[PDB]
RNA sequence: GUCGGAUUUCCAACGGGGCCUUUCCUUCUGGCUAACCUUGAGUCCUUGUGGCUCUUGGCGAACCA
């Protein structure tokens, strides 16, 4: 089922993954009964400088608080097939374009679909399930902004060998640079 | 003094301050797990509760509100988070 | 009340540079502060600044050298015709040669010289020196 | 820029201890709060020693920079710091000033007392105030004893220890030119102790 | 500070306090200057080699001196875990 | 820093930065909202049904395990009151000190404190009143709010 | 270089404009250019679906009403 799971783009890396997918529902009977009606949109691949890659994955909102309940161990499973890549699960949030000051007719713009709010959950689904904590702008001395975003103690193991692929992955999707610090 | 640090003060010095004057303010209180033995089932009640809670079923006082903190009753099992 | 927060900010750097300080701790911070304070830093009249989320208006700290005889902010917002500038930049700045009258045009914050060459104008925001 | 020599020994540790330098007096001024290490239950803080040595090693740098060892003053009114000082002048050829500090002694070179030092030191930057007030009015760096509660005021190194206790005292002077003559060259060798007792320096009374 | 010709043009380019950056000027005599002595291997001290420091009479005045003194010294290599970055 | 006083205080709840709900947490939204409507049936203003997911059934926060604004959720379901809650219980104290005052024609004080809070009264009404939660017509009167809250 | 000024390359400065990044003017129907082909034709030179203009119906980008 490689073209039953995806919506209506059929790529390499995508029919691999929804293929890893079936067979990964395959040797369950629980886990097979979530992960049918999760369905996900398209895929990106984007490089670290460690040698790896990172398979990112979009996935349609609504179905995100489901696709949390397994996360764990469906990124463990697709880390252990897929090997040299970073697993992540991001949502797909529309973002619209400001009001210009001749716009003509718009509805009134949300604040979820606004810049902000969703590169702030880019932020909180690239670390998932770890918690922020805190995020820091630091504003440099050559005009280079640096946002430090801080994580919990939870779920340290879970993403330690995985922080310099966001810092990829983001810089790839936001433009803005990252460094991510725990709490002493 | 008339150099430091403000980004990162020392946790001690910090959880000295007062609720709000932090570098980011967030509650002080937290939350108990509890247990009357003649029950066997565990309520969660906050700590500066401020409603005298009863338990799900018999009609006891786990916890009398007090100015600043909760009472809790004589003989009670508890335990954070 | 709290009726201008660039001029709390403005007013709590100065203070500290006065008592020699190292480090200052304005809050709230906004758009505008920030701003200002890059332009600040652009001309290297403060060292670095880092703004601190707590999703209600971040706090900034900003740490500064000693170079800050005084900034300030010009209050009621008086807007400024282009031949105008001279006579603010003849009364605040200390010197022809130096010092930043900075303003607020339709295209962005900034010094008044970048003003000068931008060839634009707007309201003015406050001075550096 | 400074060997695993200069590090704190256990003998002098001892020393210390036995001499009740970590001894801090009941009230902190804010502005010696990082030298205080721990406060007791019945009111009295603990300073740590640590700093204590390493602040002594530096006034030690220092006195020993001045290029005509004659211009460097110790000074003190205080009773103990008379006696302590006076040594002090001896084995490293400062010049003294025990008992009465006669005004004007920095300013006005009419008067005979006149001196025109390139550092002073003080032990008690109370009861010397004046000494430092009148160095401040011509760039005389002021190196002083300071407990927890003394003024800092016009004071560069505090030395944290206790001007209370005469143990104290001597032992910090002599803990001083000790450490200067080390670095002069006049005690050869670091694993050697010095031949002269610490307690010449102690305030003795018939 | 130049004129045109790029020939410089003061009476003196000012000392610098090291705490504050401020300037120190003529009739300033709160004002100071610290020499620490440089070491060798033998603990001996050279006779001209130092590390000096500047200080604004205001830093003395303010009873802030001290504290100033150790950062400095501490970050130039003097001292170690004596002055905190935190507090 | 408080109208209607010389005194400054500070005091109130600060809110954990967290957004979203505690890990410790594991009810459901819909358990939640269903107590909601559960408590205000029996009821309840949004302040004191709060309190009590707060206190007993260890809610930090209602906005946070439910999306949703507590008066939010009431007006989803139609329990919203007619005037906004803390103007009711504004207008409920100044009828209280109308009617000791009526007793007591001599207490001065009292006359006062009764002006100050019809002033706020007066404030928070002409709000409600522009953001159109209230009809554009209504009036607070003293008979008219007797009737109220009789 | 040139018989006091001249412009190209090397280079920064400093400003302006238009794009690609989820994302800026949107159309609806009638007229006018060139571009994509359908299509058999013509002029040139490498034996040509190469270059330059035609004949009916539309795609897309400007254009006017
Ligand atoms: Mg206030
Ligand atoms: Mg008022
Ligand atoms: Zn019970």
């Amino acid at each position: 089922p490689q073209a039953k799971i995806l919506s209506q783009a059929p790529t390499e890396l995508e029919l691999q993954v929804a293929q890893a997918f079936v067979e990964l529902e395959n040797s369950s009977p629980e886990l097979k009964a979530e992960l049918r009606p999760l369905q996900f949109k398209s895929i990106r691949e984007i490089d670290v400088a460690g040698g790896k890659k990172a398979l990112a994955i979009f996935v349609p909102v609504p179905s995100l608080a489901g696709f949390h309940k397994v996360q764990t161990k469906l990124t463990r499973e697709l880390e252990k097939k897929f090997q040299d890549r970073h697993v992540i699960f991001l949502a797909e949030r529309r973002i619209l374009p400001k009001p210009s000051r001749t716009s003509r007719q718009v509805q009134k713009r949300p604040r979820s679909r606004t810049l902000t709010a969703v590169h702030d959950k880019i932020l909180e689904d690239l670390v998932f399930p770890t918690e922020i904590v805190g995020k820091r702008v630091r504003y440099l001395v050559g005009g280079n902004k640096i946002q430090k975003v801080l994580l919990d103690s939870k779920d340290v193991q879970q993403i330690d060998y995985k922080l310099e692929s966001f810092q990829a992955v983001y810089n790839k999707l936001t433009g803005k640079q990252i460094v991510f610090e725990i709490p002493s | 003094v008339l150099v430091q640090d403000l980004l990162h003060p020392t946790a001690a010095s910090e959880a000295r301050k007062h609720k709000l004057k932090t570098l980011v303010q967030g509650p002080r209180s937290y939350f108990l797990d509890v247990k009357c033995p003649g029950c066997l089932n565990i309520t969660t009640v906050f700590s500066h509760a401020q409603t005298a809670v009863t338990c799900e079923s018999c009609s006891t006082i786990l916890c009398t509100p007090t100015g600043g903190k909760a009472k809790l009753s004589e003989g009670t099992s508890f335990r954070r988070k | 009340t709290r009726s201008s927060v660039l001029a709390d900010a403005l007013n709590a750097i100065n203070n500290a540079e006065k008592t020699g300080k190292r480090q200052v701790l304005i809050r709230p911070s906004s758009k505008v502060i920030i701003k200002f304070l890059q332009v600040m830093q652009k001309h290297g009249y403060i060292g670095e600044f880092e703004y601190i989320d707590d999703h209600r208006s971040g706090k900034i700290v900003v740490q500064l050298n000693g170079r800050l005889n005084k900034c300030g902010v010009i209050s009621p917002r008086f807007n400024v015709k282009i031949g105008d500038i001279e006579k603010w930049t003849a009364n605040l700045l200390p010197a022809r040669q130096f010092g930043y009258v900075i303003l607020t045009t339709s295209a962005g914050i900034m010094d008044h010289e970048e003003a000068r060459r931008k060839h634009v104008s707007g309201k003015i925001l406050g001075f550096v020196y | 820029s400074l060997p695993a020599t200069f590090d704190l020994t256990p003998e002098d540790a001892q020393l210390l201890l036995a001499a009740n330098t970590h001894l801090g007096a009941r009230n902190v001024q804010v502005h010696q709060e990082p030298y205080v290490f721990n406060a007791r239950p019945d009111g009295v803080h603990v300073i740590n020693v640590g700093k204590t040595w390493e602040k002594l090693v530096l006034a030690a740098r220092i006195i020993a920079a001045i290029p005509n060892p004659e211009d460097v003053v110790a000074i003190s009114s205080r009773t103990f710091g008379q006696r302590a000082v006076l040594k002090f002048a001896a084995h490293t050829g400062a010049t003294p000033i025990a008992g009465r500090f006669t005004p004007g002694s920095f300013t006005n070179y009419i008067t005979r007392s006149f001196k025109e030092p390139r550092l002073v030191i003080v032990t008690d930057p109370r009861s010397d105030a004046q000494a430092i007030k009148e160095a401040s009015y011509v760039n005389i760096p002021v190196i002083a004893l300071t407990d927890l509660d003394s003024p800092s005021e016009f004071v560069d190194v505090a030395i944290p220890c206790n001007n209370r206790g005469k143990h104290s005292i001597g032992l910090i002077w002599y803990l001083l030119a000790r450490e200067v003559l080390r670095l002069r060259g006049a005690l050869v060798d670091r694993t050697q102790p010095w031949s002269i007792m610490p307690d010449l320096y102690f305030y003795r009374f018939p | 500070m130049e004129n045109d010709k790029g020939q410089l043009v003061e009476l003196y380019v000012p000392r610098k306090c090291s705490a504050t950056n401020r300037i120190i000027k003529a009739d300033d005599h709160a004002s100071v200057q610290i020499n620490v002595a440089k070491v060798d291997e033998e603990g001996r001290a050279i006779p001209g080699e130092y590390v000096t420091y500047a200080l604004s009479g205001y830093v003395r005045s303010r009873g802030e001196s001290d504290d100033s003194l150790n950062r400095l010294a501490q970050n130039d290599g003097l001292l170690k875990n004596v002055w905190s970055y935190s507090r | 820093g408080r109208m209607h006083s010389a005194g400054k205080g500070i005091s109130s709840s600060a809110i954990p930065y967290s957004r979203n709900a505690p890990a410790w947490f594991k009810l459901s939204s819909e358990s939640v909202i269903e107590q909601i409507v559960k408590y205000a049936r029996k009821g309840l203003t949004p302040s004191q049904i709060g309190v009590l997911l707060r206190d007993a059934h260890g809610v930090t926060q209602a906005r946070v395990i439910t999306g949703n604004k507590i008066m939010r959720i009431l007006k989803s379901n139609g329990l919203a009151p007619e005037i906004p809650e803390d103007l009711y219980y504004l207008i409920k104290k100044a009828v209280s000190v109308r009617k000791h005052l009526e007793r007591n024609r001599k207490d001065k004080d009292a006359k006062f404190r009764l002006i100050l809070i019809e002033s706020r009264i007066h404030r928070l009404a002409r709000y409600y009143r522009t953001v159109a939660v209230l009809p554009p017509n209504w009036k607070y009167e003293s008979a008219t709010a007797s009737a109220l809250v009789n």
